[PDB]
């Protein structure tokens, strides 16, 4: 009911942390030459459309892409208001979004659902990636209270803390993508619930350069481009 | 209104154990932030909790805000508040300009932000903000500092040298022995070196945790970087080392 | 309760009524606070503990002799008399449970055969009167603790030739 | 102690069986809490003062200034400074204002008290009804050409009376004693203010000097001015040799 | 220890029909100063009895004026008082504007009853915590009209409303056919209202400050009187 | 304590004929003298403030005692220390905080608070044997009080009859 607790804290912020602490885990690394997204997926379901072709990675335009923790219900409503404010500042500036304006933008509409007694929050965590010339390659978190923070590495949603330790440990100010790529998957085999990652379980990203000098690239992978970076990365669940 | 006070045992009214003394709770959780005038100078300084090793520093925003080329704000609570709240006076600011031929006056921009947040208090089932602010900068065609604290009640006042958040007790015992009011520090230098001893002291580690804005006559803004804030540390612990050697026993 | 010599009594029940007398405004229904769950289960527990002093010295009364430390009808009097309001003010408390715990102390009172048991059945017949004759149709409390009160009671008014009518 | 709650207590909007709205009344009487603030009203000026709390050093005075101008012939003395108080003050200024460039001439400072009642009876800004309160105790002064020099309590539920003399925050009872005492339709303006001296003293257990008081007056030839420290000390002095000369 | 379920909300009904709040809106009318009104067959009168709250403090408004042949006097809520008697010249400017007569009393009377049970019957609001007497005179003679907050009004010779008012009651209903007569003689019906006041003053004496008289019958307008205007009357 | 036997506590504490025993604890003779002997200093002190305004008030060395004994009665009002401030009350600790009430502006500029202090000073563990000083101390009429230390004075009366019913 967006009440202050009287130590000066909201309950349903809290509530709404709770909620996506138990909402699947994602990784973001920073490569020196790219982004890499990653997460996991509890497919109790064998009906279940796995090659549907999104369900906790989504692109925002054509150099920004998301990976959700939470309610993918309330992550779509966010989502889709990112996508009209992305194309509405290239409409007006003729140039592509610049990633802290609109990972911020998302900021503040959940930051409103949190002070208005009408509305619930979002249960959403997100952690935004991509490129622009203001600062090249960036990676943010956002989550249910409207903060927002830059990072290097970070984990959302379920096993944040092992996640995050393996990170500290390991990342590297110079490493490349493909180094960042063999990172967030042995991170992940090392904080998975299930027994072993495999292609279905894992959705994957990058956010690569290239070899030609204007060129971004979000390849947004496919399962089968997957099971090619598990068995070239040593997780190989393979023949 | 509070504590033991109590005609017949007592019952309460509506009054005070309310909302808003929660919102105050929040803003003093948050960390701390200072501000301090000098004879032609103001300088805002804050509080970084120590940054995390996988935390990213180049794109991580100043704690200190340019409202305008004239003020700037900083504060101590919720930050997802304070970036609703630094919206609403950028906007209004450059709207005053727009249709008034006239840059925002600080003492407008201090209270518009309380007016604001004031009205988040009044009614509706809206809560009000968690935050509490210093408000500082120069009027145009003037030479005098100025430096304002606004509260989530909305209720706002004008200060020589104010401190909010975590541990402000202390430093505004430390602000109240060092910040001579016929004598204030008569240069920019001493008026940052007084902002970074205020700080050291309730500080978590160093250098690290101060970032400092000055701001002067003129819209000359400037933020000091962390290599200038640890020359200004590393002097200030010079003249301890040489006060303690100074010993005569 | 086993402070109480029966034989020299009276300075005992003066800080009795003395320390009745500072709770009973704490024990008032719009009075509620930290307080009620305190005084509630003391004055139940006062009562049944008394109750269960004097079935147990009424039990070596009957097969010997009473030693004077024993209390006496006087006692009981003195009890209900302190008592009494006690139970009437705590029985229309907003919490049921709470309200029930006064409610619950009539029974022990009644059970000591007091030479007052008439000023517990009057009350108890004016309000079940009452209730039935819709005088307390805006009042639910009263409506509902008058009924709980009369179930307490029904089977000490069924034993004595007046009241049974 | 001993308990006395009703079940008519903490009624919003609601009446008591005797008609009593318990969220006005019990915010009337918050007029013994405040700084203590004291009205004089005489044919020659309404003197107003307030006992100042002492400040940290760093705290400039301009922030907790309890006497106010709304207008060059009214202005509000507090006994507590609240968000709301500022904005009574503020919109008693800017009905001021716009009364002046509306009617060509200054407002009356009855219609002035009246539209910082109406107001609160808004509860700031569906029928306008008296049900809760806005704000804080204002003592309004000032001088029209049709009324003359007026003191006005205005109250948190929209109505007020006029007063000879009026005090406001934790001096009331001895304060309202000692000037139904003493109060004559012959003060001078020298004597209202040592009359509101001599009060001052009596309430605030301090030694009275001019850092811990404040004085001002409405005069109709010289308007709203609050007094300079020095001429409240050359006051001080003169009550100081008033009462050894006894 | 009787604790009432239903005196919460303007809009609940008790189990046996009473609007309780309505009722309590009633018993403010008893927190007010005794006000009195009475009528002859061609003058209407109200003398009031003002308040203070202390001696240095200005006696409290009683009567007010709606047009030049009507007004009332408000024995119960002052600022709520300043909400019903607005809205009475509000409707009387409308009616000589719109309609070019003047507001005749008995149709100011449908208008009041109207707006207090618009708030009587609706949620998010309060009863009226205010009685009125309103007193005029039109093309059908004479008229005194009690307003009574629950949206109910009467036609009456006269009455008494606020506290003590029993007495300056019975005195009335003791001294009737001797106010109804009097006609051109408008003084006489002034002294039978300050018989009637006295009767609820305790050993309170009448003061010239602390009564004030209206009256509005035939070509005399609607009139107030206040210090020695009412001297003569004391 | 550290009694060099348990026989020894035990004839020391029969030894009052009221049956309450000795204090549980007690400050040793030279300790007791130092603690007296603060509150000596402030006293002789008290000529060094009386012409002065409360912002150089808190420069002298009579306010740096004052807040330094304010903290040391405060903190031992809390938890296990009451007992070792009852023998200070009516000779030291309440005359010093009846003397600090006088200013109430050097109580703002430092955030001291004698007055919840004080009065809150009525609910300690007081001895029968204390009680009656107390009582004695708090019934002595002085006009050198002001309105705020008399209405303090009945304040801790309201505070300390209710804590002994």
């Amino acid at each position: 009911t967006t009440i202050f607790s009287p130590e000066g804290r909201l309950y349903q912020v809290e509530y709404a942390l709770e909620s996506i602490s138990h909402a699947g885990t994602a990784i973001g690394i920073m490569a020196s030459d790219g982004i890499v997204l990653a997460a996991e997926r509890k497919v109790t379901s064998t009906l279940l459309e796995q090659d549907t072709s999104t369900e906790k990675l989504y692109k925002l335009n054509d150099k920004i892409a998301v990976a959700v923790a939470g309610l993918t219900a309330d992550a779509e409503i966010l989502i889709n208001t990112a996508r009209i404010h992305a194309q509405n500042y290239l409409k007006t500036y003729n140039e592509d979004i610049p990633v802290e304006i609109l990972v911020r933008r998302l900021s503040d509409i959940k930051q409103g659902y949190t002070q208005h007694g009408g509305l619930r929050p979002f249960g959403v965590s997100f952690i935004y990636a991509g490129y622009d010339d203001r600062y090249g390659y960036q990676l943010y978190t956002s989550n249910p209270s409207g903060n927002y923070t830059g990072w290097k590495a970070i984990s959302v949603g379920a096993n944040t803390s092992a996640a995050q330790t393996l990170l500290q440990m390991d990342y590297k100010d110079d490493m490349k993508v493909d180094d960042a790529i063999e990172l967030a998957l042995k991170t992940l085999s090392k904080t998975t619930d299930s027994s072993a990652l495999t292609y279905d379980r894992l959705e994957f990203a990058t956010i690569r350069k290239g070899a030609n000098d204007g060129e971004v690239y979000q390849k947004i992978f496919k399962p089968q481009e997957i099971k090619d970076i598990l068995v070239k990365t040593g997780i190989t669940k393979k023949d | 209104m509070s504590g033991y006070d109590r005609a017949l045992s007592i019952f309460s009214p509506d009054g005070h154990i309310f909302q808003v003394e929660y919102a105050l709770e929040a803003v003093k959780r948050g960390t701390c932030a200072v501000g301090v005038k000098g004879k032609n100078c103001v300088v805002l300084g804050c509080e970084r909790r120590s940054t995390l090793k996988l935390q990213d520093t180049r794109i991580t925003p100043s704690k200190v805000s340019k409202i305008d080329s004239h003020v700037v704000l900083s504060f101590s609570g919720l930050n997802a508040d304070s970036r609703i709240l630094i919206e609403k006076a950028r906007v209004e600011a450059q709207s005053h300009r727009l249709t008034l031929e006239d840059p925002v006056t600080v003492e407008y921009l201090t209270r518009y932000v309380a007016g604001v947040q004031q009205r988040y208090t009044q009614s509706g089932g809206v809560r009000p903000f968690g935050v509490s602010t210093l408000i500082a900068g120069f009027d145009p065609r003037d030479d005098e500092p100025k430096l304002y604290q606004t509260e989530p009640s909305g209720i706002y006042s004008s200060w020589s040298a104010q401190t909010i958040g975590r541990n402000s007790k202390t430093v505004r015992e430390f602000l109240e022995k060092n910040y001579d009011r016929k004598e204030p520090p008569a240069t920019v230098e001493e008026c940052v070196k007084l902002t970074v001893r205020s700080l050291l002291e309730v500080v978590q580690t160093g250098a690290k945790n101060i970032e400092i804005t000055v701001v002067k006559p003129d819209s000359d803004i400037v933020a000091l970087s962390s290599e200038e804030i640890n020359q200004y540390v590393t002097q200030i612990e010079q003249e301890k080392q040489e006060q303690q050697e100074q010993d005569k026993k | 309760v086993y402070a109480i010599n029966g034989s020299k009594k009276d300075r005992f029940f003066e800080k009795l009524v003395s320390l009745a007398k500072a709770i009973e405004t704490f024990i008032h229904p719009s009075n509620n606070g930290f307080w009620t769950k305190p005084n509630a289960k003391f004055v139940h527990a006062f009562i049944k503990s008394y109750h269960g002093r004097v079935k147990y010295e009424e039990d070596i009364c009957a097969r010997g002799v009473t030693n004077g430390i024993c209390l006496t009808s006087f006692c009981h009097e003195e009890i209900v008399e302190i008592f009494l309001n006690i139970i009437s003010l705590g029985s229309q408390n907003k919490n049921p449970d709470i309200a029930n715990y006064y409610i619950s102390c009539f029974a022990y009172l009644l059970e000591l055969d007091p030479s007052n048991a008439y000023l517990i059945y009057d009350k108890i017949l004016i309000d079940l009167y009452d209730t039935l004759a819709d005088q307390f149709i805006n009042s639910r409390h009263r409506i509902i603790s008058s009924l709980k009160q009369f179930t307490r009671v029904i089977r000490f008014i069924v034993m004595d030739k007046l009241y049974r009518v | 102690m001993f308990l006395t709650r009703s079940e008519y207590d903490r009624g919003v909007s609601t009446f008591s069986p005797e008609g009593r709205l318990f969220q006005v009344e019990y915010s009337l009487e918050a007029i013994k809490l405040g700084s203590t603030a004291i009205g004089i009203a005489t044919k020659e000026g309404v003197v107003l003062g307030v006992e100042k709390r002492a400040t940290s050093p760093l705290l400039e005075s301009d922030s907790i200034e309890k006497i106010v101008e709304i207008d060059r012939h009214i202005g509000c003395a507090m006994s507590g400074l609240t968000a709301d108080a500022r904005s009574m003050i503020e919109h008693a200024r800017t009905a001021a204002v716009t009364h002046n460039l509306y009617y060509d001439e200054d407002i009356n400072v009855e219609s002035l008290t009246q539209s910082v009642c109406d107001l609160a009876l808004r509860f700031g800004e569906e029928e306008r009804l008296m049900s809760r309160p806005f704000g804080v105790a204002l003592l309004i002064a000032g001088h029209d050409a049709d009324d003359g020099y007026q003191l006005f309590h205005a109250e948190p539920s929209g109505t007020f009376y006029r007063y000879n003399a009026k005090a406001i925050g934790s001096g009331s009872e001895g304060a309202q004693a000692e000037l139904l005492n003493e109060w004559h339709s012959s003060l001078t303006l020298k004597e209202a203010e040592l009359l509101v001296l001599k009060i001052l003293k009596q309430v605030m257990e301090e030694k009275l000097d001019e850092n811990n008081a404040q004085l001002s007056c409405i005069t109709k030839q010289d308007g709203f001015k609050i007094y300079d420290n020095e001429k409240t000390a050359e006051l001080i002095k003169e009550l100081k040799e008033k009462e050894a000369a006894e | 220890m009787f604790r009432n379920n239903y005196d919460g909300d303007t809009v609940t009904f008790s189990p046996t029909g009473r609007l309780f709040q309505v009722e309590y809106a009633l018993e403010a009318i008893k927190q007010g100063s005794v006000t009195v009104g009475l009528r002859s067959n061609t003058h209407a009168v109200l003398v009031a009895l003002k308040r203070n709250a202390d001696e240095l403090s200005s006696y409290q408004k009683k009567i007010i004026k709606c047009d030049e042949h009507m007004g009332l006097s408000l024995a119960g809520l002052a600022p709520d008082a300043r909400v019903l008697s607005n809205y009475l010249r509000q409707q009387c400017n409308y009616s000589s504007l719109v309609f070019n007569r003047k507001l005749a009393v008995e149709r100011a009377g449908h208008l009041l009853c109207d707006k207090a049970q618009k708030n009587t019957q609706s949620y998010g609001g309060r009863p009226y915590g205010v009685g009125l007497l309103i007193i005029g005179y039109d093309k059908s003679g004479a008229h005194l009209l009690e307003f009574q907050p629950s949206g109910n009004v009467t036609e009456l010779y006269g009455t008494a409303i606020g506290a003590r008012s029993q007495g300056a009651k019975t005195y009335l209903e003791r001294t009737l056919d001797t106010f109804i007569k009097i006609d051109g003689n408008p003084d006489e019906l002034i002294k039978a209202g300050v018989e009637a006041i006295s009767q609820s003053l305790r050993d309170e004496s009448l003061t010239v400050d602390n009564l004030s008289i209206a009256i509005v019958g035939k070509d005399t307008p609607f009139t107030i009187y206040d210090g020695e205007a009412v001297a003569k009357y004391i | 304590p550290s009694i060099s036997d348990p026989t020894t506590l035990l004839e020391a504490e029969r030894n009052d004929p009221d049956g309450l025993g000795l204090p549980l604890k007690s400050v040793p003779e030279k300790v007791d003298a130092y603690i007296k002997k603060q509150f000596e200093i402030i006293k002789n002190l008290e000529d060094s403030v009386v012409g002065l305004n409360p912002q150089q008030f808190i420069k002298t060395d009579y306010f740096y005692r004052t807040s330094t004994i304010f903290y040391w009665i405060k903190e031992m009002a809390r938890g296990p220390n009451k007992v070792l401030l009852v023998p200070y009350l009516v000779d030291y600790v309440l005359p010093f905080l009846i003397g600090l009430v006088k200013h109430k502006d050097v109580c703002a500029l430092a955030s001291l608070d004698p007055v919840r202090l004080y009065a809150g000073l009525g609910y300690m563990p007081i001895r029968k044997n204390h009680v009656a000083a107390i009582v004695d101390y708090v019934c002595s009429s002085n006009v050198a009080l002001s309105s705020n230390q008399t209405k303090l004075q009945l304040a801790f009366i309201q505070h300390f009859l209710s804590a002994e019913l």
